């Protein structure tokens, strides 16, 4: 019994068990249930991280300390180590000798109680050929007799799926619900546990710091329950303060330190803005304008929304931004979104929405229901967001997607989280949701009847309203209608494409010089308001790339070439001069 | 009006007689 089980009462005397703070209803229920018959044995079914082990182990510490009833004052508590019992069960009858011997000691004393943590495991523990014995069966007669009382703890899922299956054990055991405590109750627990953590790390936590940990952790960390989640910040905060300075100049834990620790655990960019990061944020609009010309309203909306999140003036349970980009073909809707990720140095979660045209395909985003071939792979959207909490979610061609797709996004915009088939929740608070749409684009290129063409921008918005539900538009932070590229804007676009060509030529050792007159000629030939910037690329391909390709493959530009481009005013045709150099 | 159609072995341990 020395190795099979451990004496929790003795452990508390040496300080092994941590101090028990709170949970007075659970302790009261456990003690009263133990003394009475008719399911004397209490159970501690609760969710993970809710302190189930602390209630059973904290009871032994309380009994040795005092302030317990006389009947329970002398009741010693032991914990069953299932691994120890099976360590030496090589030969037949070893388990019987160990389990029966242990039960005899507990039963004969009549005041010893065994606390079997994770009691779901003992239901089995043996399937060897011939024996046909189990730990639960060995103790089933004793529990039915009621001579021996045993405490237990199990997860809610395990109790319903494992403990509930064995009606005999479930019938005897008395369930005691355990749930996450209140915010006030949790900070009190940390104060009670503050001497232990402070001693190990040689740090001191301020009253505000413990309060901040509970509020900040619950706000940003959702998967874990409140007791362990809040304590995880305290333990990590002490370690960081202890380990960060080699000189040990800073021993106390400031509130600012708690914020930084919570940020890394929850992978949120929200923190005090750094000088290096601050500079980049200021020039985000300027850099975006250099790459994407025009569409200033779109850039302003993205930059201002992102700035608010770092400043802290952001939606509590919604994404930083939910922008719908609708415009004519060829305008830089996708480019600004793609370039935004590069400028901000964050991953681009580009999800083409043409593939999700069918209703059944939407399950792919949130995962296939359990029990199918594709359940294991999981959702593509939730997994991507979990892997990259701070990222740009570019849902291009959202119009093509099935109406069911929009339903999923409605929850993300307001609730701020989406649950997959597995049940994990993805945090979209730091995700920049930009959905490009081509709705009402035919009207944009439609030429109205009459001498003077009419502005069909209003007609396009009506089509967008028809395709998108009113509730969907209300949730969106802003709807930006991209304007048609002007002649001045197109001139900048031509230069940008030439720069891309120059970079490609640099790889081959060729340098391209385009005169100002040549650039104007290219712009006029390819400038179409309806088609957009894309025709400019086609003009560059035929006029510039095609001649260079022949020379590059077979000609003067094969190695270390040079190029000059000028516009023949008399012939109104470009002249390409190649020097072998 | 299209319709979409949606679509034992364990190791054991031996104990020698004591
Ligand atoms: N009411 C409480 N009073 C004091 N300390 C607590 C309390 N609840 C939790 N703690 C502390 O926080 C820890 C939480 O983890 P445990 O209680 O050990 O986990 P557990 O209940 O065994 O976990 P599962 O997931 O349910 S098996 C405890 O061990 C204590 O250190
Ligand atoms: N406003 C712009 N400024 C600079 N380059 C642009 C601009 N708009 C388009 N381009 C160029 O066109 C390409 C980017 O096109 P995208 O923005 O991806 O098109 P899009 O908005 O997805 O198109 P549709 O027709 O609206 S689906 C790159 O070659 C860009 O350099
Ligand atoms: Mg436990
Ligand atoms: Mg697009």
């Amino acid at each position: 019994t020395e190795n099979f089980t451990t004496n929790l009462n003795q452990l508390a005397r040496v300080g092994g068990i941590d101090p028990l703070i709170g949970r007075e209803k659970e302790l009261e229920r456990a003690i009263q249930v133990l003394c009475r018959r008719r399911k004397n044995n209490p159970l501690l079914v609760g969710e993970s991280g809710v302190g189930k082990t602390a209630i059973a182990e904290g009871l032994a510490w309380r009994i040795v300390q005092g302030d317990v009833p006389e009947v329970m004052a002398d009741c010693t508590i032991y914990s069953l180590d299932i691994g120890s019992l099976l360590a030496g069960t090589k030969y037949r009858g070893d388990f019987e000798k160990r389990f029966k011997a242990l039960l005899k000691q507990l039963e004969q004393d009549t005041n010893s109680i065994l606390f079997i943590d994770e009691i779901h495991t003992i239901i089995g523990a043996g399937a060897a050929s011939g024996g046909q014995v189990d730990a639960a069966n060995l103790i089933k007669p004793l529990l039915s007799s009621g001579k021996i009382r045993v405490i237990g703890s199990t997860t809610y899922q395990e109790f319903s799926n494992i403990f509930e299956k064995d009606r005999a054990l479930a019938r005897r055991f008395q369930k005691i619900d355990i749930t996450e405590p209140s915010i006030e109750e949790t900070v009190q627990i940390i104060n009670g546990l503050k001497p232990k953590y402070e001693a190990h790390h040689d740090v001191r936590y301020t009253a505000k710091a413990v309060r901040a940990a509970v509020e900040l952790a619950v706000k940003y960390i959702n998967d874990r329950h409140l007791p362990d989640k809040a304590i995880d910040v305290i333990d990590e905060a002490g370690a960081r303060a202890r380990l960060m300075p080699v000189s040990k100049r800073k021993k106390t834990v400031n509130v600012a330190d708690i914020e930084s620790v919570v940020a890394r655990i929850a992978r949120i960019p929200e923190k005090s803005v750094s000088q290096s990061d601050r500079d980049t944020l200021k020039n985000l609009g300027d850099r975006l304008k250099m790459l994407v010309f025009g569409q200033d309203k779109a850039i302003e909306a993205l930059t201002e929304a992102i700035k608010m999140a770092r400043a802290g003036l952001g939606h509590e349970h919604k994404p930083v931004g939910s922008f719908l980009f609708a415009g004519p073909t060829g305008v830089g809707k996708t480019e600004v979104t793609v370039q935004l990720s590069k400028a901000l140095g964050i991953e681009l979660l580009r999800f083409d929405m043409s593939e999700y045209m069918e209703r059944h395909t939407v399950s792919r985003l949130i995962g296939a229901p359990p029990g199918y071939v594709g359940f294991d792979q999981g959702g593509l959207l939730t997994d991507a967001v979990i892997k990259h909490p701070h990222a740009v979610l570019l849902l291009d061609e959202i119009e093509k997607a099935h109406p069911d797709v929009f339903n999923i996004l409605l929850q993300v915009m307001d609730n701020g989280t989406l649950t997959d088939n597995n049940g994990r929740k993805a945090d979209f608070r730091n995700v920049v949701l930009v959905m490009t749409t081509n709705a009402g684009v035919r009207e944009t290129e439609r030429k109205s009847i009459g001498l003077i063409h009419q502005d069909n921008s209003t007609d396009a918005m009506e089509e967008i309203k028809k395709i998108f539900t009113p509730e969907f538009r209300n949730r969106l932070d802003n709807i930006i209608w991209f304007d048609h590229l002007s002649t001045d804007v197109i001139h900048q676009v031509v230069d940008k494409f030439i720069v891309e060509l120059q970079v490609q030529l640099d790889q081959k050792g060729v340098s391209l010089e385009v005169s100002q007159e040549a650039r104007n000629w290219l712009a006029e030939k390819g400038y179409d308001r309806a088609m957009g910037a894309r025709p400019m690329a086609r003009v560059i391909q035929d006029n510039l790339k095609k001649p260079l390709a022949n020379e590059l493959l077979f000609g003067s530009l094969v190695d270390g070439g040079q190029v000059t481009v000028a516009l023949d005013k008399e012939k109104n045709e470009l002249t390409y001069g190649f020097q072998s150099a | 009006k299209t319709n979409d159609w949606l679509d034992e072995k364990v190791r054991d341990a031996l104990k020698p007689p004591s």
